[PDB]
RNA sequence: CGGUAGGGGAGCGUUCCGUGUUAGGGAGAAACGCGUGCGUGAGCCGCGUUGGACGAAGCGGAAGCGAGAAUGUCGGCUUG
RNA sequence: GGCCAGUGAGACGAUGGGGGAUAAGCUUCAUCGUCGAGAGGGAAACAGCCCGGAUCACCAGCUAAGGCCCCUAAAUGACC
RNA sequence: GAGUUGAAAAUAAGCAGAGAUCCGGAGAUUCCCGAAUAGGUCAACCUUUCGAACUUCUGCUGAAUCCAUGGGCAGGCAAGAGACAACCUGGCGAACUGAAACAUCUUAGUAGCCAGAGGAAAAGAAAGCAAAAGCGAUUCCCGUAGUAGCGGCGAGCGAAAUGGGAGCAGCCUAAACCGUGAAAACGGGGUUGUGGGAGAGCAAUACAAGCGUCGUGCUGCUAGGCGAAUCAGUGGAGUGCGGAACCCUAGAUGGUGAAAGUCCAGUAGCCGAAAGCAUCACUAGCUUAUGCUCUGACCCGAGUAGCAUGGGGCACGUGGAAUCCCGUGUGAAUCAGCAAGGACCACCUUGCAAGGCUAAAUACUCCUGGGUGACCGAUAGCGAAGUAGUACCGUGAGGGAAGGGUGAAAAGAACCCCCAUCGGGGAGUGAAAUAGAACAUGAAACCGUAAGCUCUCAAGCAGUGGGAGGGGGACCAGACCCUGACCGCGUGCCUGUUGAAGAAUGAGCCGGCGACUCAUAGGCAGUGGCUUGGUUAAGGGAACCCACCGGAGCCGUAGCGA
């Protein structure tokens, strides 16, 4: 390939139209905006969302329900990992599966929060090879799955809140039996 | 540069539902319920989609919240 | 970025030179040599269209006049009459040609027209 | 296979840039003016007892990119 | 359905009506035709009436509406 | 190292191969106005006892008043005043606008005005974030993120924490205690946080590092120096073209009659500073200084924090409203404490306010020195390619133009004629004089002159179709061009209306300038690159772009519910 002989296949770059070069070209005159009116004149024009006067979509719509009240909007605290993403991966018999593990296979590319949310395995799919998890806490159904393989599995406790000495108190006042 | 900001008057009202359409909560709830019927009171108590006309409108008036069609 | 040009210049200048024989400002002045171009041009359409129509009508009238000259109550109309149906396919009004141009032979297509 | 508002497809031209210290050019380039030529047309090509040093095409890109209108505007020159 | 426009001042003519004074090229509706956005021919001229839907050329022919004394193409045609 | 007394020629005199002109470092002068400063002033002047006036510092004398204060006198190379485009800080601080009105809000703590100050300024060394896991001053960039929120929950406004980079630097002071003095001070000590310091007692000596007129050191800058390699023919001129050779550590650039590796100035490279400035490295020297045990007493920044109110600002508009700073008024505790962790209480965690100072990353151009440009080419680019903020206008604030290009070299026309000049024609220069000083290509409108045809019984958006008559060159002589007897037909163009030849709008004409553009995002379409999912941002880079890093983040992988 020389300098010369270079060129673009069609379709892949269309030329801008131009408008007011004359009405030949498609968009001579008014340049395709009618005669008049607030879609012809220059500058921000119309707010989108706005019915001319007429109270508008948004606001005739009752608030969304925690966000009419300011409560906190519903959030994932896993990683949701079904059993589809472990067989599909090249995990063979003899492997750990855990965040270091599902990160450097290529399953779950966590980036926004590597801090707050573990990760948990749910249960749709299936799991004939057996591995080992040490991971965060399981469904029922999954445990019933990676139990119905005869797999090792663990449940990692991740952190322990702080109970003040009186609830500590109160709640092992409690162990009554 | 500059962002497009997120209409919040909107969002606060419309919702995506994990397949890319807009869904919402009927109008005609918090005021005057006992002139109304309980027929009317659950049939303006579900979350149903929005026409394509205002399914179109808002769909670029409030830009990050991932819709097709 | 500056853009001055020539290509209006060549664009009317042969507009320019279409327009010449126009008697006056018509002939010289750019914002009449345009629409001079124009209307010129629209002048060729309706004058070609009405070139066809009006020859025809010249021919009608003067092969009318052609067959008139006999005296007796001979019309354009009966010409017509003996001449399709002595089947002769569409001599095409050319006869009002040779009916000037050989005027013997336009008495000899008459005078076969009548027997 | 008429077409306004309008929508889509395909192209011409301009100045600069890559090829480019390109081919060509004081044995006359650009300009300006010319055509018994070619195109659907925007335009191309050719000719000049004018002019005097630059600058094509092709394959591509980018625009202060195309004028007859704005009681537009700036110079020149008319009318009366 | 996706992307993406305009338009939201209409006008006359026939029918069905209301307002009027069964007055208006008046006003408002309902179905339709034209203009808008439609050239050509007939209408002397003349958006909406009749024929009619213009890709282009021909110094080609046949027709619709309408006409055949002259201006101006075709019958000073025939018979009541 | 060879000619000079600016542009800028001429004339008169000089200055110069015991080194001129010029360049560079350091000095000298700098009238008058202007901070303007001896006093006045209507700026560039007047009067003068010739004076840095005033404020600050120092010294003497020292009023009402004893000490004081004020004043006066004097000294002083004498510190400040004034100016500065933009950035920065502090204070006053809008309104048009958006909300399709408008008052809450936005525009906006923006513009503007004043003050100050530096090449940067502000901030800055945790009474901090965070959440039971951890980080370690401030600033800036990418990101989270247009998220959490805030908001007539309208218009809009919009963080922060985790993470990744640039750059890193920490130090002085008060109090408790000793000593001198009537306090007020001074000199030692101590300045820290899963607490220190003071008091009492025991040990113990030198490793490392910080600061710096002073001068030897280094490179760099402000002058410069050497510096490779060709002729000949061509229509004015050769650098272009054609023929013969060479340089390259040099083919960047500008000029030379014309375009240059070999003509010049230069460049690559090698060199070079008496003098000043700057860069880090020496130096006489000043400094930082150590560990243990006991001791809840003594201390750890007071009209301060907090509280009742009135508020401001943190994205947070008074809301559950925390943190931060102020107005009035009340008004604490010292470490067994106090403050924060979004009202508040209890526990834990974190830090130690009411005292100050600090470089870097960072933002900008009145500029300066280099290198560039899909930037302009005299209506452009700075308003300004000449007198440019000029002429001109305004009392003033202020507004504000226009005019470039003869040649290569003036070689700028000796002389003759017209003639008072201006001008013109010969001649002469030049390649060009139709390049003549109004001087380079010179288009259109506009004004003309010459040649061909044709108009004075004619109604016409000036055309067009047919074409009488006539004229011109011609070679495919039937063709082409020009004129137009007469006939048919034809309601200027745009805007914008239901409808415009319209007596609706617009334009005197000609030529230029003159309008869906740019940044960043969302969405969709078309072409790609990978699908061992994709892709990097900031940032680093042979000056920029760039190879290659840089997986932070983003998107798709799981949804439902408040």
């Amino acid at each position: 390939f020389r300098l010369d002989n270079l060129g673009p296949q069609p379709g892949s770059r269309k030329k801008g139209k131009r408008k007011g070069r004359g009405h030949a070209a498609g968009q001579g005159g008014s340049c395709g905006f009618g005669m008049r009116g607030q879609k012809s004149r220059s500058g921000p024009g119309i707010m989108r969302g706005f019915e001319g006067g007429q109270m508008p979509l948004y606001r005739r719509i009752p608030k969304l329900r925690g966000i009419a009240g300011g409560m906190r909007a519903g959030l994932p605290k896993y990683v949701p990992i079904n059993l589809r993403d472990i067989e599909v991966a090249g995990f063979k018999e003899g492997e750990e599966v855990s965040l270091e593990s599902l990160k450097a296979k290529g399953i779950i590319n966590p980036s926004g929060r590597e801090r707050r949310l573990p990760l948990k395995i749910l249960g749709e799919g299936e799991l004939s090879t057996k591995l080992q998890i040490k991971a965060r806490a399981f469904s029922g159904s999954a445990k019933e799955k990676l139990e119905a393989a005869g797999c090792s599995v663990t449940v990692l406790p991740g952190r322990k809140k702080y109970i003040k000495e009186s609830v500590r108190k109160n709640l092992a006042r409690a162990d009554e039996y | 540069g500059y962002k497009m900001k997120t209409h919040k008057a909107s969002a606060k009202r419309f919702r995506v539902t994990g397949k890319g359409k807009i869904v919402r909560r009927r109008a005609g709830k918090q005021h005057l319920l006992a002139k109304k019927n309980t027929k009317r009171k659950n049939r303006l108590s579900k979350l149903i989609q929005v026409d394509r006309s205002d399914y179109d409108n808002v769909i670029g008036a409030l830009p990050y919240l991932k819709v097709n069609r | 970025r500056v853009k001055r040009g020539y290509i209006a210049r060549r664009r009317r200048k042969k507009i320019r030179f279409f327009a010449s024989s126009f008697r006056g400002a018509h002939s010289r002045l750019t914002r009449t040599i345009a629409q001079q171009k124009i209307r010129a041009l629209v002048s060729a359409h309706r004058d070609r269209d009405r070139q066809k129509r009006d020859f025809r009508r010249l021919w009608i009238t003067r092969i009318n006049a052609a067959i008139r000259e006999r005296g007796v109550y001979y019309n354009y109309s009966k010409f017509i009459h003996d001449l399709y149906k002595r089947q002769l396919l569409l001599n095409r009004k050319i006869l009002a040609q040779i009916a000037i141009l050989n005027p013997n032979c336009i008495y000899m297509i008459y005078n076969e027209i009548i027997k």
